[PDB]
């Protein structure tokens, strides 16, 4: 999966050579962000149930009918509010690996790869988790280093779904 | 023979690279005349894109089959 | 391809001599704007989709006639093709940013894709002006100074308006 | 040919299929069949994301900017097709996977094995796709403009062993290279190094004994 | 691959002898129950994509291990690939049903497929599991009474339903 | 393949769970040994023709009858692919010392390479004192105190070591 | 050319991707290193006639055959000592070029891929260019960072030739 | 395009084979059903106002946002309705085509292939679409093959969206 | 490729229009000539062969300068190459005439074919010879009254003879 780490080997491997001062360089910038990437992922844990819930009810303020309207698809009742926050809570889990990891390898083999088909089969709006992300986006409470990074996974997965 | 040639001149050589042109992102067009002497041949004259890093291997499979190289151009 | 680095030493090279200490300082001062490029090229991606379709819905909003019946973007097809080109171009953008040298975008993107849209008879003036827009809005996700270190980023801004500016040139 | 036991042996798909060809002035139609074509033999029926395509690879194929073995050159190089077959595999299961997906064949000696290791070991794995894909084998079946398919059936040129071992790399239609019992061990070491055979064993559902492998 | 025809005419050849009045008249039989294949197979297409997506929201229902984090359903890739293969398996059916002979079934979808689950950990007898649940739904589609001549299709059924058990034994 | 990070991620997300404190911890922890780890490959990789060559000199001086005529390392072709393998090890283990984790070794090296050597008649117990020898040359050069910021190594070389065993373990 | 700015963006076009953060920390891996990079190749190039010509006089007493014996491969003549101090430049001059780049680049486009067949069809020992660069390792005075990516390209000139 | 024609010939192309009984027979199939498409195409045709508002009504009584809430993908201003109907009249346009042709070529080439894309760009939900769908197989009034063939590019149009 | 209807359909949604009534009458008349459409497509197929060799005779006898040594059409690899553009020609005919669309034809068969002669030293009109030979016998085949039953094909015929004319005249 995409982390610095990873491609640096990936490189070096199908070149067949041994690592050089290119890939000395990436290790550099990966030990440069990891530590703030493990702030992030610790920040964004202690707060998941905080993030999950507000992210949650967000996204039902935004578009009311998913909590009015019947179906399976939608969380009138709760089992579809239960299915919803646990997909919110596979977004904010997954979010903090790419932290742990530093790269999006994690977003990218767990829930991008795919999510298309799943919201068309289950005809699942991408418009409601791209709300939940922004939620999340805008009250982690991040900064800095941190900040960005955990931005740049949050932005990711909207973009995928956009 | 009463014929006309493909116009290559100014930028109307240029093809698109993207990530097939090899190592040198250089892409080589070659014009031949050939014939069945293997896979069909459908054409009597053909163009053939191919990479810098690939161009020798090329110019050999064109050179085994026999087929006349027409010209050759940076594309 | 080259970035910003190797761009001077193929020319350093082919005469056969060391880098200069201007040169040098040169390449120094560009490392000094490094933390801006990373930044500028940060926000572009992050923004990258709404960019993508905020300009195609401009374009068409203006150019009304590439979206109707026998249109060039009529068909979901060609619809699709026509916002993958602004999202490929955007991409290339950010890429040539990325190494501060137009050779990827130049080499890879740009080369032969007038003779791809003449052939196909893609509008290339409409892919410009779609171009224009997706760098009028780069730019303004770019110089926003919100949630980030203020300093004065003019330089790496003037440099992504010419790479978009070369892309709109190579279509039209 | 294989008449009676091609169903038995998962070869009867095969044999119902013709070679697909991209014509000079194709049609769209041509241009996705081709596509789809590629990404289930190059990449060994392998179910493929849509995040996972070669969006611009295909893009240059549909617009004659690259031919089918162009195409094939550059899914064969893609990061997709190392993260399938070449990062977590010993090389030799890597050029099994090779020769299967880019000739349509198993290898038939040790000298290949010590040509494409030797050839990636110095030039890099781009140099011995290139290898595969300019290969005279590949120039005289497939060409400029044929996808590559599985070739079951003799030839000139052919050896027996090729015929056995082609069983012991494919595994069935509803099958992919990632999905079989070895998993990523290599097929053909033993087999390569003593110049050996097996038994050929039929895929599962047509075959009860389909799943037996000798031990180490 | 055999159809219903081609499939006696095999045996006829293997024998050396030309079919029997009574092999003729059979396949006559088949005939005359043509537009209740034609009906069938058209139904089942026309709402494939309810089939699967309901039959898969009743197989993780009643067995949620399948999707629950380490599930093999779980992540969005594995989850597609699932829908997938329930989408595949009902297609290759309504292929057997169109001929009236499994051979497409067994020489191309469960070929090998036990090996595929096998390899990879899928649980077969989940998927035969789903299997049956699309089976219940297709053969309800069949037999609807409305907008449609009525007649008597208990015999296309019993076909169809055969050609599902088929891929659910050949899984599990 | 997996890296330290990964390594971890992968584990926690087959159970559903965030990362717990003492796991983020402890990578907290190898990141502090990052520096230690990067010389380290840089120190083994400089050295990496001396290393494969003089283990070579070594090994075939301990065991003359894998040069002598007939002997497995005779010929050039066989020598040189003997040369090859050692530093094709050597190679896979600095990859694995620069992730951290084993699994690029064991999938790219390892895997299988007992089963080549068996059926070919390498000598598999040479090919494991060969790859000891690099394993001391190797560890020394590492741990040079000479023209490197002074500090303890133990635990980086140790994890070397380890890789090394790994990679005798494997084909003896 | 092998850098990591041109390697990332590669890697990630083979994708069709977007630069994520692995790709931003490879940057900032070039950034922790060029300054670095750049000091020493401003010192290298400041002492380069004094280290060209000391490597030279290096190889020459250490194959002192390569003074005294006639051939068109050797420097017993003016002509031979010329070809061969300009040799040596062109490895100096193009190790700049690597710490300038931050990578093996300039190096393996410039002076190692086809580097075997010249040493072969006009008979120069490997050896002779090993001595040289191991000259240039010993006398070019930098240190830290400098230090170590110079000798990294240094090094990886002297494996290639071994 | 798919059509029977078109695959019949293409077929035997990529066989190098003459046309034989068997690519007869599938014209003897078209001739047997494209008088009724021709017919099922005018009642269409003829009908397209009242199916294609209709079906717009259908979509804004089932989905109440679309005509109430602000942005470029609803239909809350006659901008958006317009382009609702358009799209809808698109839809019955092309499936008429299909009934021409006698298979989904049309539907394939000109609707299908890359809807996914639009849609998720626009952030326009399929749905929307199926429900328009849904009433214009409810309302065309067709009977017996022409009814048959028509349900069936309709279906097969939801199918491609769900 | 297009058929005859498809290539209405094309036209009009270029256009962004509803086939009008008129198109659709146009269409049903068509449809009304199918099975002359047909017979005629199995008459010319059921007679390739004696189509391509009595021509080729005939050809050959009018011009003997074919295959003399040295001729175009001397050598068994080169006449072969010519008895199969005969019957390629025929055959792509035939697909028009079953598509009711010169298309195929066109883009398959004769798109390059002139320049493919030119390049070769084909003599293009001596091929043009040899297609109207085969056309002479086509349209015969076609218009036997015999073991048919009897109606007015003279449209049909007509536009089979287009498709033979259009050949002729694309190579020479
Ligand atoms: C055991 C491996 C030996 C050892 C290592 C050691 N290294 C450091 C610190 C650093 N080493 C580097 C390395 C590089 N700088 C570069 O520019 C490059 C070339 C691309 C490399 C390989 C760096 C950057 C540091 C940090 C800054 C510094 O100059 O110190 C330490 C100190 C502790 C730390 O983790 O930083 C140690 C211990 N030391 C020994 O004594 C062993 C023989
Ligand atoms: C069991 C399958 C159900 C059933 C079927 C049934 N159908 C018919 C007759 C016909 N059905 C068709 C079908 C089509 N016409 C078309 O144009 C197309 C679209 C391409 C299709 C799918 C046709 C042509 C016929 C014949 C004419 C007619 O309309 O009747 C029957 C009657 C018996 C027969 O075989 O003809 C039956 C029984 N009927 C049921 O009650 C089941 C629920
Ligand atoms: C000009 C082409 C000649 C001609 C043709 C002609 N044919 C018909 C009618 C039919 N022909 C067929 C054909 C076939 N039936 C089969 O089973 C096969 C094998 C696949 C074939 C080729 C059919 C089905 C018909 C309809 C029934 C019938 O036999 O009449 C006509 C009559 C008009 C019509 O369009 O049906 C005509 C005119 N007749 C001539 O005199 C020309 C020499
Ligand atoms: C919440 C924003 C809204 C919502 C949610 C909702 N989702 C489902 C069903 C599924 N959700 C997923 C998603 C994932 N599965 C994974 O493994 C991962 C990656 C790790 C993701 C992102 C899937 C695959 C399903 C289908 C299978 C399952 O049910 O688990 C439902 C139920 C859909 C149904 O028809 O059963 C619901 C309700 N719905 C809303 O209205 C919220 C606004
Ligand atoms: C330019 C258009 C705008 C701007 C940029 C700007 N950034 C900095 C400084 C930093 N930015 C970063 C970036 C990141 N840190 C991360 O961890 C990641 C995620 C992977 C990113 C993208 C960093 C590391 C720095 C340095 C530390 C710091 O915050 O100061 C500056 C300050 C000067 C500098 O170049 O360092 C500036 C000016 N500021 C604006 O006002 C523009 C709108
Ligand atoms: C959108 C703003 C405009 C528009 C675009 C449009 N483009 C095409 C087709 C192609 N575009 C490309 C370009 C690229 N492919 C690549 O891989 C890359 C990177 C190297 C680029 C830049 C290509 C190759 C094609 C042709 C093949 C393909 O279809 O993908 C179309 C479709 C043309 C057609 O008729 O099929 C369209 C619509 N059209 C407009 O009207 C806008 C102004
Ligand atoms: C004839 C005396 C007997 C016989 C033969 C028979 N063989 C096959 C099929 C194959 N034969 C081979 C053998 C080879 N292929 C090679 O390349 C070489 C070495 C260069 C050999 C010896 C192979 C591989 C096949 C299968 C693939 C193919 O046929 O192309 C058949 C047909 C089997 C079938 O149709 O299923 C037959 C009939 N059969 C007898 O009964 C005779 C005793
Ligand atoms: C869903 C109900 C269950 C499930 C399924 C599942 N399957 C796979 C992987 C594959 N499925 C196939 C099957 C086919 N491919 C074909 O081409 C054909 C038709 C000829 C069939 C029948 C194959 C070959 C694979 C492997 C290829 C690939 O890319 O996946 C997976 C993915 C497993 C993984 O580790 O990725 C899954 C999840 N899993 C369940 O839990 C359900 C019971
Ligand atoms: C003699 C002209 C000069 C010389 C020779 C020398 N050679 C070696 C070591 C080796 N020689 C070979 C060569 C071969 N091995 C083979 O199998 C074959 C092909 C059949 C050949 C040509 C090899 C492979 C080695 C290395 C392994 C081994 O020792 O057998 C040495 C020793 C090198 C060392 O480092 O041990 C020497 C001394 N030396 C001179 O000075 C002569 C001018
Ligand atoms: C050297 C210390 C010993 C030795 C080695 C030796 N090996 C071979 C042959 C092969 N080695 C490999 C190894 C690999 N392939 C891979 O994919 C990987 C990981 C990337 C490895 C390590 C393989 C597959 C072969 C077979 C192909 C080849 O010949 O190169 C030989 C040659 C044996 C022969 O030619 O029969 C030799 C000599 N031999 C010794 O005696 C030493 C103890
Ligand atoms: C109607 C059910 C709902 C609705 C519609 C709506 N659509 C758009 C925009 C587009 N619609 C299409 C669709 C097509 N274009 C084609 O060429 C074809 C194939 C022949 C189709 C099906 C496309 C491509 C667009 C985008 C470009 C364009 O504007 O034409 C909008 C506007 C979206 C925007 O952001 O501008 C709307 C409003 N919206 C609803 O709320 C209805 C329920
Ligand atoms: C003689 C043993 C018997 C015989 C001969 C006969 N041949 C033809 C016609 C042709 N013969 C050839 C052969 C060749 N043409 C070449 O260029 C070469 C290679 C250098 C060869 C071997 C060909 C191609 C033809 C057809 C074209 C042509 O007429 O030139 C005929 C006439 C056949 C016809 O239909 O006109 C005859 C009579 N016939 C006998 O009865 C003899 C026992
Ligand atoms: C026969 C009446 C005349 C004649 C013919 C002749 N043609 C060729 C060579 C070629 N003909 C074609 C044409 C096609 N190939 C295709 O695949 C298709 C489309 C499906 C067509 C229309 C081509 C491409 C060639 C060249 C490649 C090949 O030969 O297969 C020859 C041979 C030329 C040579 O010298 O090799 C000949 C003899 N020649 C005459 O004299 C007659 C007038």
């Amino acid at each position: 999966m995409k982390t610095p780490l990873t491609e640096a080997v990936s490189t070096a491997d199908s070149q067949g050579r041994f690592l050089s001062s290119t890939e000395l360089q990436i290790a550099f910038g990966r030990l440069r962000q990891a530590n703030a990437g493990l702030q992030a992922a610790k920040a964004l844990t202690d707060n998941a149930q905080s993030l999950v819930n507000g992210a949650a009810q967000a996204v039902y303020n935004k578009f009311p009918y998913t909590t009015q309207t019947q179906g399976n698809n939608f969380a009138a009742d709760q089992r579809g509010k239960d299915k919803c926050a646990r997909d919110i809570g596979y977004y904010l889990r997954i979010v903090t690996y790419c932290l742990v990891a530093g790269g999006t390898g994690p977003l990218d083999e767990y829930l991008i790869a795919g999510i298309d088909e799943i919201n068309r089969t289950f005809d699942l709006s991408p418009s409601w988790y791209v709300e939940a992300l922004k939620y999340i986006k805008a009250n982690h409470g991040l900064s800095g280093d941190a900040r960005d990074e955990a931005n740049s996974y949050l932005d990711y997965a909207i973009n995928a779904l956009s | 023979r009463n014929t006309a040639s493909p116009v290559y001149a100014g930028s109307t050589a240029e093809s698109l690279r993207g990530t097939s042109a090899g190592s040198r992102n250089q892409m080589y067009r070659l014009q031949v005349i050939q014939g069945a002497a293997g896979t069909r041949v459908r054409r009597g004259k053909a163009e053939y894109l191919v990479s810098y890093d690939n161009l020798s291997a090329k110019l050999q499979q064109i050179n085994r089959q026999g087929d006349t190289v027409t010209m050759i151009s940076l594309a | 391809m080259f970035d910003v680095f190797t761009r001077v030493v193929s020319q350093a090279d082919a005469r056969g001599e060391y880098l200069s200490g201007s040169q040098l300082d040169a390449l120094s001062a560009t490392v000094a704007e490094g933390n801006k490029r990373i930044d500028s090229v940060n926000r572009i991606t992050g923004n990258a989709s709404a960019i993508v379709s905020n300009a195609a819905r401009a374009l068409f909003a203006e150019q009304p006639q590439l979206i109707q019946p026998g249109g060039n973007a009529y068909t979901s097809r060609r619809m699709a093709a026509c916002l993958r080109d602004m999202e490929i171009i955007l991409r290339y953008v950010t890429y040539a940013t990325f190494t501060g040298d137009a050779s990827v975008l130049e080499d890879r993107c740009l080369n032969g894709l007038r003779e791809t849209y003449v052939a196909l008879g893609v509008p290339g003036a409409s892919v410009a002006a779609g171009v224009q827009k997706m760098k009028e809005a780069a730019l303004d996700i770019v110089n926003d100074p919100n949630g980030i270190t203020r300093g004065d980023c003019s330089a790496i801004v003037a440099e992504i308006a010419g790479y978009f500016d070369r892309a709109a040139a190579a279509v039209a | 040919a294989i008449t009676t036991a091609a169903s038995r042996l998962g070869v009867a798909p095969y044999n119902e299929s013709r070679p697909v060809e991209l014509r000079p002035d194709f049609s769209l139609d041509d241009a996705k069949m081709v596509i789809r074509a590629v990404y289930r033999q190059v990449l060994g029926n392998d179910y493929i994301m849509d995040s996972e395509r070669l969006k611009g690879a295909e893009s240059l194929l549909t617009n004659g900017s690259i031919s089918v073995r162009e195409f094939v050159r550059t899914v064969a190089k893609s990061e997709l097709y190392k993260k399938k077959f070449l990062y977590n595999n010993f090389q030799t299961r890597v050029i099994e996977l090779n020769y299967k997906h880019l000739l349509g064949r198993a290898p038939f000696s040790e000298d290949e094995v010590i040509f494409h290791l030797d050839l990636y070991e110095n030039q890099g794995f781009d140099a011995d796709i290139d290898s595969y894909i300019d290969s005279v084998e590949y120039q005289e079946n497939f060409g400029e403009n044929i996808v590559p398919y599985y070739r079951f059936n003799n030839q000139v040129g052919d050896r027996t062993v090729g015929f056995t071992r082609m069983f012991r790399l494919y595994r069935g239609y509803a099958n992919s290279d990632r999905s079989q019992l070895e998993r990523s061990s290599s097929r053909l070491a033993t087999e390569l190094g003593q110049n050996t055979v097996s038994a050929i064993v039929g895929p599962s559902g047509s075959n009860a004994g389909w799943a037996y492998r000798p031990s180490r």
